[PDB]
């Protein structure tokens, strides 16, 4: 019958592998002791745009709203609009999209309104330069997210288009024991509404960590103005650690609240990506929940994925666990020879899934 | 010569491209993507009439003759029998 | 009486009319 | 010349209805062309 | 457009 | 000889399969 | 130089500065609440910048003269 | 046994498909259609897609006046008169 | 602790200001095959080669739990909710043959399939008519649908499979991933087996979807009766001035191929309208409005089960349209004025 | 109101259609043209 | 057949206590046991996997276990240019 889970613990996570496996889904037991009980607007909102891209699911919310049942359909898709509610910005929808936008019956063209970015939530930049990169090597050739126009909070606001020009059978088979070798340091500056210094103090900020380093750094100094640059003043800051190597990313993000100082958040980024380079091993912590979900959708072979020690804490554990009830695929580690570091090395096989709803 | 000496070649079908056309038997409804084996080069080929293109499907093997001006391929011969034997009726396609 | 059905038949149709638009 | 002897079969013409038989014959493209064209030689003699 | 969204909630 | 080399050559490929 | 810098007067340390006054600002003023910062300058337009972003909500050219110095009621926006 | 309770509930179904294929066929389903074939007002009752022969007359909406009065502002702030002139 | 938050969990600005106060710790991570053929060939291999390597390092029993249970493996299987008959009725001639079942195996909907008559089957296929497919490792009957695309503009439900090629076709039951092809057959038992070739249709599953759209065409039919050069008024084609304003300026056309138009309803009679042609037409002619209905796919599941039964040679489900009417004593419905007659034109001559 | 939308979807549609098929015949007599003027030369160069 | 696991049986039993067939009546639902060697893609070891058999209908693997090959190889047997020994030959 059901597989039952318990709280709304990764709930977006339980649905999408729900309808990439097309096992039906029951999750119960959401906030029973809250005030407030039962799902909120947002994660209704995003229950509501998989209804838009999935073809033939039936949904149901208990009377209390503690309960959901969840039975997938085939993946469809399509050119729609969705309005994304003022508690989440527009980077909590399209991460989770980004899961299963590349193995539908026709292409994915969905505009995306309301706020942009948010202090918990990706920005879009997180999904350009930071978690989209991930897609050119699992095989999704081409796939964008063009911004439109940018809302900061509270008002919000924005617009952002995402197309996945690229549908693919499955993810290829993925091969990555090495620690990959970062060439260069980049990243964007954005604001609205504010005058450029600021994106000025936020590179110079940023600049002042990491010129100890021997690297070519290039922060980009974005500024929107005019009717595109939102109903909102805020600003925010993302750097990337880019390999041209094997085309490996890492990134950190975070935006900048009432009273902030400016070279106060550009050190942050700064240092904050650079904290997140210590405890990635071939990805980082914000793709580890990116990458071993489609190697687990991939073809019937084993893949190596190198993790840090750091990678595997709580997050690693129910992450993984979640998988295993969907699939019964579990994620074999085997420490690597080398004893500079203690890296590990995560085996784990496709289950053989295929785009079964594409146009052949 | 266009095979680099071979008078046939054989490729991997990838994706017809005139499906969506509305014209029956329009010039594009029998054109085909195909990956040349011996160097994977991506070429288009000429089926003999939408007829037999029912029976190409993708992943089948096709061999190829030399002959919507360019498409200088046309598909003689498909998954062990001859097309020209399937469009009479004379054979079936083996899977 | 039967003028009466084709009036009821007719206002059916009306509320069914209303239905599409 | 892919085309078969099947699909040049003939497509046979339906005639007046049983319940219409006291209208006539019931005309078809090659009848109306052929009261089309005297009626515009007719109109024509008139217009001159 | 095939299923329905069946929101039993108050 | 050349043509029947690439006439022989050619009919040895075949489909990349998996077993 | 037609920029109107902020300095935390506590911490001492540079907040945000005012840009796009075509001339300089004559006369500086925050409001009751503090969440606003009023400006009138030799250019004759006043700006009024909110503290939480440093941005102007309007530019107003109110005087055809240049406006020296500019007052508020007291616990109120005017 | 439940197999057969299976085979119960399908040999039920059995005859009504079966007398549905004798049935007569609704009138929606027998191609050419008569009004007296069919009940009266029946398309009233359902959707039929047709074609039509002429161009549907525009309709003087507001945006249409709008959009058309503006650039009426446009051509005379030009000074850009499509007029007659002494020749 | 949970990844609504995408931003994850970091410790403080100063701990991690002197943490990094220098850039050390970091430094290490900072700074041909002749045909193509063979080159497919050799990514196969190597992941074949790969593969067998960690399952050698892996333990047996950590081997079984991730590869499973290996081909070539001797091995019990125990099931539970077995029928009930199918102990009683075992015949060890009768070979018994277990499939595993992917995702899309398990999911029930509508199922398209570019289907055509088997060619050495004698008679053409029928729309809504039983027809024994044989699936993946399930072998079962539905009621499927037979359609054409009418120069790829739409759906249209087509009567019977094409004589000598393929058509699209719909129908219900267990989905399975596209270019699964698929066999035909519309007698299985011994019985009523004959002398026909037994093979009805072949044919490759095309999609997969929950629902179809087919449509079936209409004609809604006119007769003339008062008749102005290319204005002419036209009766019974509707019962009602309601019904004429719902088609007003709908395109129609003459058997003769007049096109024409419904310009408005007359008020006396009802159903009465005028319409205007590009010619004159006469009164023998019959005008036409095409128009079209949706079809639906009957969502009809019996599967094929012989091995419960004692013959096991013998299951029968849905009968033909013909079978039917063969044992209720009906003959095959006809009309008079569809039947085709010969015709000879005589020469017409004009005043 | 639904004959405006149709018809200009058919507009759209018909629009992109010759596009498509007018982009690709183009496409395939330019680049395998030269091909085949260029083994021909070839051959009289032979 | 590479891309699903199938499945010959070899013999077949009957599992179901001999007592539940008298209590309720030979109508009650049975358990079976199936024995076979293995074909195709590998059959996954945890049970519940959904399964095809072919004449009866879709059920779920209650439980699975390997047994020693009954059939052993002649290369196999011995390991535990040159022709067959008669002795290697087996029937089973």
């Amino acid at each position: 019958k059901y597989t039952t889970f318990q709280g709304s613990q990764n709930f977006r996570l339980r649905i999408v592998l729900a309808t990439l496996s097309g096992k039906p889904i029951k999750i119960e037991k959401i906030r029973s002791g809250d005030l407030n009980p039962g799902l909120k607007d947002y994660e209704v909102s995003f229950l509501r745009l998989i209804e838009s891209v999935t073809n033939g699911s039936v949904i149901e919310i208990s009377y209390t709203g503690t309960t959901v049942i969840y039975r997938p359909g085939i993946i469809v898709g399509g050119a729609s609009t969705h309005i994304c509610p003022s508690s989440k910005p527009v980077g909590y929808f399209v991460e989770p999209m980004l899961y299963l936008a590349p193995f539908s019956k026709k292409k994915f063209s969905i505009l995306f309104k309301g706020i942009t970015a948010s202090h918990n939530d990706a920005g879009i930049e997180a999904i350009k330069w930071g978690l989209m990169p991930v897609m050119e090597k699992f095989g999704v050739r081409e796939c964008a997210l063009h911004t439109l126009k940018r809302g900061s909070p509270p008002l919000g606001g924005g617009e952002v288009h995402l197309v996945v020009d690229s549908l693919i059978a499955q993810p290829i088979t993925m091969h990555e024991i090495d620690r990959p070798i970062i060439s260069s340091i980049t990243g964007v500056a954005y604001s609205t509404r504010v005058s450029p210094s600021l994106v000025n103090r936020m590179i110079d900020g940023a600049k002042k960590v990491l010129k100890n380093l021997q690297c070519e750094v290039n922060i980009t100094a974005d500024v929107w103005r005019g009717e595109n640059s939102g109903k909102s003043p805020g600003w925010g800051i993302t750097l990337v650690a880019q390999s041209k190597q094997k085309g490996w990313s890492y990134f950190a993000e975070d935006i900048g609240d009432a009273g902030s100082i400016p070279e106060e958040l550009g050190e942050k980024v700064a240092c904050q990506l650079l904290e997140e380079i210590s405890k990635s091993a071939a990805v980082g912590r914000n793709q580890l929940p990116l990458a071993i979900v489609y190697m687990v959708i991939g073809k019937e072979d084993i893949g190596r994925l190198r993790i840090n020690k750091e990678q595997i804490d709580e997050r690693f554990i129910i992450l993984l666990r979640d998988i295993k009830k969907i699939f019964n695929t579990e994620v074999f580690l085997k420490p690597v020879d080398e004893a500079d570091n203690e890296d590990m090395i995560a085996t784990i096989k496709g289950i053989g899934f295929t785009n079964t709803s594409k146009k052949i | 010569s266009p095979f680099g000496g071979s008078s046939h070649a054989k490729g991997i079908v990838l994706e017809k491209l005139g499906i969506e056309s509305k014209q029956p038997n329009s010039a594009i409804r029998k054109c085909v993507r195909v990956q040349l084996i011996k160097n994977g080069k991506k070429v288009t080929a000429f089926v003999p009439n939408d007829g037999c293109l029912n029976f190409v499907d993708e992943n089948d093997e096709v061999l190829l003759a030399g002959f919507i001006p360019g498409v200088r391929f046309k598909v003689v011969k498909v998954s062990g029998v001859s097309l020209l034997a399937l469009w009479k009726e004379k054979k079936e396609k083996p899977r | 009486t039967l003028a009466n059905n084709v009036e009821s038949k007719l206002r059916d149709d009306l509320e069914r009319l209303k239905k599409i638009r | 010349k892919l085309v078969h002897d099947v699909q040049k079969k003939q497509h046979r013409e339906r005639s007046q209805l049983t319940s219409r038989s006291r209208y006539g014959f019931l005309e078809k493209h090659k009848d109306y062309v052929k009261r089309a064209q005297d009626f515009h030689r007719k109109q024509s003699t008139l217009k001159v | 457009k095939r299923g329905g969204v069946i929101d039993k909630r108050f | 000889t050349m043509q029947r080399s690439s006439d022989v050559n050619e009919r040895k490929l075949h489909v990349p399969m998996v077993d | 130089d037609n920029t109107v810098k902020v300095f935390f007067l506590d911490s001492m340390k540079f907040y945000l500065s005012l840009y796009g006054h075509k001339l300089p600002v004559l006369s500086i003023d925050i409001s009751f609440d503090s969440k606003m910062i009023i400006t009138s300058s030799a250019d004759k337009n006043i700006k009024i910048w909110g503290l939480d972003f440093g941005d102007c909500h309007k530019s107003l050219f109110a005087h055809q003269d240049s406006i020296m110095n500019v007052k508020f009621l007291p616990q109120s926006h005017n | 046994s439940s197999f057969e309770k299976q085979q119960i509930e399908i040999r039920k179904q059995i005859e009504q498909l079966e007398n549905e294929a004798v049935a007569e066929k609704k009138w929606s389903l027998k191609g050419e259609v008569k009004a007296k074939d069919r009940p009266e007002d029946a398309l009233l009752t359902e959707e039929l897609e047709f074609d039509r022969t002429a161009k549907p007359v525009p309709v003087i909406t507001s945006e249409v006046t709008e959009s058309l009065e503006d650039m009426i502002r446009r051509r005379i702030q030009d000074s850009n008169f499509d007029d007659l002139q002494r020749r | 602790v949970d990844l609504e938050k995408f931003v994850p969990y970091f410790d403080t600005f100063e701990k991690l200001a002197k943490k990094w106060k220098s850039v050390d710790a970091i430094k290490e991570r900072f700074l041909e095959y002749d045909t193509w053929y063979e080159l497919q060939k050799a990514k196969i291999s190597k992941q074949l080669e790969i593969n067998n390597i960690e399952y050698q390092e892996m333990t047996p029993e950590q081997r079984q739990r991730i590869e499973g249970f290996k081909a070539g493996s001797y091995v019990r299987i125990v099931f539970e909710k077995v029928p009930m008959e199918f102990v009683k009725n075992f015949n060890p001639k009768f070979p018994i043959v277990m499939g595993g079942l992917l995702p899309t195996e398990i999911k029930f909907g509508i199922v398209k399939a570019r289907l055509r008559r088997h060619r050495w089957h004698k008679k053409i296929l029928k729309t809504n008519d039983p027809l024994v497919l044989s699936l993946g490792w399930r072998r079962f009957q539905t009621l499927p649908i037979y359609t054409t695309t009418d120069s790829r503009t739409r759906t249209r439900m087509l009567k019977y499979t094409p004589e000598h090629t393929y058509c699209n076709a719909a129908f219900y039951g267990p989905l399975c991933s596209p270019n699964t092809p698929f066999c035909g057959v519309q007698i299985v038992a011994n019985s009523d087996t004959g002398n026909g070739f037994r093979i009805a249709a072949t044919g490759i599953v095309e999609e997969i979807d929950v629902n179809i759209e087919i449509v079936k065409k209409l004609k809604l039919v006119g007769f003339p009766y008062k008749i102005f050069k290319n204005t002419a008024f036209i009766k019974d084609m509707f019962s009602s001035a309601m019904e004429v304003a719902r088609f007003e300026g709908a395109q129609i056309k003459t058997v003769s191929g007049i096109r024409g138009e419904i310009k408005r309803a007359l008020s006396k009679p009802e159903g009465h309208y005028r319409a205007a042609f590009e010619d004159k037409i006469l009164m023998s002619d019959i005008v036409i409005l095409r128009s079209w209905y949706p079809v639906r796919v009957k969502k009809f599941y019996n599967p094929v089960t012989s091995l419960l039964l004692k013959e096991k040679t013998e299951w029968k489900g849905l009968r033909l349209t013909g079978q039917i009417r063969a044992a209720m004593n009906l003959e095959t419905p006809s009309n008079p004025d569809s039947a085709y007659h010969k015709i000879e034109r005589v020469e017409r001559h004009f005043n | 109101f639904e004959a405006r939308q149709r018809i200009e979807e058919k507009n759209k549609e018909s629009s992109d259609y010759h596009a498509k098929m007018a982009h690709i015949v183009n496409t395939i007599n330019t680049e395998e043209g030269a091909e085949k003027n260029k083994y021909e030369r070839e051959r009289k160069l032979r | 057949r590479n891309e699903h696991p199938y499945m010959l049986a070899d013999r077949f039993t009957d599992l179901t206590h001999p007592e539940l067939i008298e209590t309720q009546g030979l109508q009650i639902d049975r358990k079976v046991a199936i024995y076979g060697y293995l074909h195709g893609t590998p059959l996954p070891s945890a049970p519940g996997t959904r399964v095809h058999i072919a004449g009866v209908g879709d059920f779920s693997v209650a439980q699975i276990e390997k047994l020693p090959d009954p059939c052993p190889t002649p290369f196999y047997q011995q390991k535990l240019r040159k022709r067959l020994d008669d002795k290697d030959k087996l029937i089973y």
